[PDB]
C-alpha cells in the first residue's frame, strides 16, 4: 500500500550528487503544472492525497487567493503522464512558516509499479548526515524542465551552518539576507537543510514539492522525511530547505480524516 | 531542418576540422567545465586537473569516437533517431548518463569550433551547428 | 558560489576583455537571436538586423552590468537587485534564455580571445555566468 517500490533506487556509484532515475524508483512522485505553464512537484502520500508546497500552489495567483480559487487552475499527473483530477486543495493554516499544502483527488489512483504512495514516517530520520534521495521534474543544467526524471542523493546538513549561510547568524538582531541567489528560504525549527559543498547537480526551479525520501533498512520501507521547499539553490547556494514531515504529521492525518 | 545553404556551411566547416583533436578537446572541456561528468570515465585514468584532463591520451582517443558519431549524424540529418538508436540505448540503459549532458557536450563542441575557427565561425554558421547539436542530443535521448 | 580561484580567473579574463566588452556583448546577443529565434520575442521593439546600432547599444548595457557583477562578485544579489526585478517580474524572461545568452557569450569570447579561453578560464566564466543567470531568475514566478 505504501513505500514499497518495485524497483527501489539503487545507484551503481554511491556518490552524493545527481543520478538518472534509471529504474523508475519514485512512483510517489507527481508533476504539477500551473495555469501559466510552470512545472512543479508533488508527492503521493496515499491513494487519494498528495503533499506539495504552498508556494507551488500560489504560482500565478494573487497572494489573497483561497484553496477554492487555486484548485481548478492546476493540472496534475502521476505515472506515465496520467492526468488525475483534483477535488480540492487544503493549505497549511500556517503556510508562511510551514510551506505546505495538501491535494485531494476526486478518486483513488490504482497503484502499480509506476504509481504508489510513499509512507509518512512517525520516526524522525533527519539526523545530520542522514543520506536521502530527492527526485524531481525541476530545471536542469540547461535551465529546461527535465524530460526524464532524475534525483539527487544528499545528506542532511547542520542546521546552524545552513542558517548562517542564508541569514549570516543564528542571532535575530545579527541576521542579514545573505542568500547567494538573492531570495531567502523559510528556515526554522520545522525545516531541515540538505547538501554538501560540491559543484554539482543540485535541486533547482520546479523541484519543490518533491520528497526527501529515506529508506528504512529494517522495515525495507520508503518514507517521506522532508518535502523540498527551497528549490532555488541551483548549485549556487549550498543547500535545499525541506519541510520536516514529522512536524506536520498530525495536521496531515486530521486533514485526511476530515475530508 | 537544415536549409541546403546551412548543410553547406556546416560540411564546409567540418571538412576543415582536425578529426584527431577537436573531439578530445570537447570531451576534455566537458570534464573540466562540468566536473560531475568525470564519474563516468574512471576507466580513463588521471582526470584530476585540467592539464591531466587535456593531455590524457584516453580522453583524446575517446574524443575521436564522439567526433566520429557527430560525423555520422552529419551524413544522416534526415534520420538522426535511427542512426543513434543503439548509442541512445547504451548511454541510457548501460551507462545511466543524464540526457542533459548531451546538450552540454554539444555546446562545448560549438565552443571548441568557435575557438579554432574564430571569425569564420560566424553567427549564421553557429546557428546551423546549433540545429545539429540539438538534433544529435534529441536522438541520443530518444530511447530514454 | 565561486571559489577564490574562480573569481581571480573571472577578474583577469574580464580585465583583458576591457574596452571590447560592448562589442562582445552585442555579438553574443546577435548570436543568440539567430541561433535561438524564440529569444527575439522579448525584443519586438528592436531593430534586430545584423549590425543594428540598437543591438550595439544594448550589448553595451549588458556588458556594463556584467562588469559591475564582476566588480562585486561576493555581493552579486545586491549589485543585481534592480536587474533581477526587471528580468524576473517585469519582463518575465524565462530562465532557459539566460543559458542561451551565457552560451553565446562564451562562444563570442572563444572566437575573439582564443589565447585567453583556456579550459580553466572557460570553467570559471561558465560558473560566473551561471551565478548571474541564477540571480536574475530566482524571483521568476
Ligand atoms: C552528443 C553526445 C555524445 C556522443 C556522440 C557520444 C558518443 C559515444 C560513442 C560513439 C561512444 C562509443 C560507443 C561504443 O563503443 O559502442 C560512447 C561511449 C561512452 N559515452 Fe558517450 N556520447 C555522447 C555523450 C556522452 C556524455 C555526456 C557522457 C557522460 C557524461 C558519455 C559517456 C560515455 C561513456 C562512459 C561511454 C563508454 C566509454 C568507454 O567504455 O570507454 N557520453 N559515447
Ligand atoms: C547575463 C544575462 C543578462 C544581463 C546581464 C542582462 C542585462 C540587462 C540590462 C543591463 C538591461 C538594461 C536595463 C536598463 O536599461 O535599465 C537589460 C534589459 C533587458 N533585458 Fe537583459 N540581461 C541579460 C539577459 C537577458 C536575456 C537572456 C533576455 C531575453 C532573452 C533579456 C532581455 C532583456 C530585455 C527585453 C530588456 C529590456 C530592453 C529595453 O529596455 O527595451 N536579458 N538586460
Ligand atoms: C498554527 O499556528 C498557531 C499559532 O502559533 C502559536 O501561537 C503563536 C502566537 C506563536 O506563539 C507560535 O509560535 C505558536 O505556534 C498554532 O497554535 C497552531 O497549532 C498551528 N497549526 C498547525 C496545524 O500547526
Ligand atoms: C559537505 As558540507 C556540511 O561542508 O556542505
Amino acid at each position: 500500500v505504501c513505500g514499497k517500490p518495485k524497483n527501489p533506487a539503487n545507484p551503481v556509484q554511491r556518490i552524493l550528487g545527481g543520478h538518472l532515475d534509471a529504474k523508475g524508483s519514485f512512483p510517489w512522485q507527481a508533476k504539477m503544472v500551473s495555469h501559466h505553464n510552470l512545472t512543479t512537484g508533488a508527492t503521493l502520500i496515499n491513494e487519494q492525497w498528495l503533499l506539495t508546497t504552498a508556494k507551488n500552489l500560489f504560482l500565478n495567483h494573487s497572494e489573497n487567493a483561497t484553496a477554492k480559487d487555486i484548485a481548478p487552475t492546476l493540472t496534475l499527473y502521476v505515472g506515465k503522464k496520467q492526468l488525475v483530477e483534483i477535488e480540492k486543495v487544503v493549505l497549511h493554516p500556517n503556510y508562511s512558516q510551514v510551506d505546505i499544502g495538501l491535494i485531494k483527488l476526486k478518486q483513488k489512483v490504482s497503484v502499480n509499479e509506476r504509481v504508489m504512495p510513499i509512507c509518512l514516517p512517525s520516526k524522525d530520520y533527519a539526523e545530520v548526515g542522514r543520506v536521502g534521495y530527492v527526485s524531481g521534474w525541476g530545471r536542469n543544467a540547461n535551465f529546461k524542465f527535465t524530460d526524464h526524471l532524475k534525483y539527487v542523493m544528499l545528506p542532511v546538513a547542520d542546521q546552524d551552518q545552513c542558517i548562517r549561510h542564508y541569514e549570516g547568524s543564528t542571532v535575530p538582531e545579527k541576521k542579514t539576507p545573505k542568500s547567494p541567489v538573492g531570495v531567502q528560504p523559510i528556515l526554522n525549527e520545522h525545516t531541515f537543510c540538505a547538501g554538501m559543498s560540491k559543484y554539482q547537480e543540485d535541486t533547482c526551479y520546479g523541484d519543490a514539492g518533491s520528497a526527501f525520501a529515506v529508506h528504512d533498512l529494517e522495515e525495507d520501507t520508503w518514507y517521506a522525511t522532508g518535502i523540498l521547499s527551497f528549490d532555488k539553490s541551483c548549485a549556487v547556494a549550498e543547500y535545499g530547505v525541506y519541510v520536516k514531515v514529522t512536524s506536520i504529521q498530525d495536521w496531515v492525518q486530521k486533514t485526511i480524516a476530515e475530508n | 531542418h537544415l536549409t541546403p545553404e546551412e548543410k553547406s556551411a556546416v560540411t564546409a566547416l567540418w571538412g576543415k576540422v582536425n578529426v584527431d583533436e577537436v573531439g578530445g578537446e570537447a570531451l576534455g572541456r566537458l570534464l573540466v567545465v562540468y566536473p560531475w561528468t568525470q564519474r563516468f570515465f574512471e576507466s580513463f585514468g588521471d582526470l584530476s586537473t585540467p592539464d591531466a584532463v587535456m593531455g590524457n591520451p584516453k580522453v583524446k582517443a575517446h574524443g575521436k569516437k564522439v567526433l566520429g558519431a557527430f560525423s555520422d549524424g552529419l551524413a544522416h540529418l534526415d534520420n538522426l533517431k535511427g542512426t543513434f538508436a543503439t548509442l541512445s540505448e547504451l548511454h541510457c540503459d548501460k551507462l545511466h548518463v543524464d540526457p542533459e549532458n548531451f546538450r552540454l557536450l554539444g555546446n562545448v563542441l560549438v565552443c571548441v569550433l568557435a575557438h579554432h575557427f574564430g571569425k569564420e565561425f560566424t553567427p549564421p554558421v553557429q546557428a546551423a551547428y546549433q540545429k545539429v547539436v540539438a538534433g544529435v542530443a534529441n536522438a541520443l535521448a530518444h530511447k530514454y | 558560489v565561486l571559489s577564490p580561484a574562480d573569481k581571480t580567473n573571472v577578474k583577469a579574463a574580464w580585465g583583458k576583455v576591457g574596452a571590447h566588452a560592448g562589442e562582445y556583448g552585442a555579438e553574443a546577443l546577435e548570436r543568440m537571436f539567430l541561433s535561438f529565434p524564440t529569444t527575439k520575442t522579448y525584443f519586438p521593439h528592436f531593430d534586430l538586423s545584423h549590425g543594428s546600432a540598437q543591438v550595439k547599444g544594448h550589448g553595451k548595457k549588458v556588458a556594463d552590468a556584467l562588469t559591475n557583477a564582476v566588480a562585486h562578485v561576493d555581493d552579486m544579489p545586491n549589485a543585481l537587485s534592480a536587474l533581477s526585478d526587471l528580468h524576473a517580474h517585469k519582463l518575465r524572461v524565462d530562465p532557459v534564455n539566460f543559458k542561451l545568452l551565457s552560451h553565446c557569450l562564451l562562444v563570442t569570447l572563444a572566437a575573439h580571445l582564443p589565447a585567453e579561453f583556456t579550459p580553466a578560464v572557460h570553467a570559471s566564466l561558465d560558473k560566473f555566468l551561471a551565478s548571474v543567470s541564477t540571480v536574475l531568475t530566482s524571483k521568476y514566478r
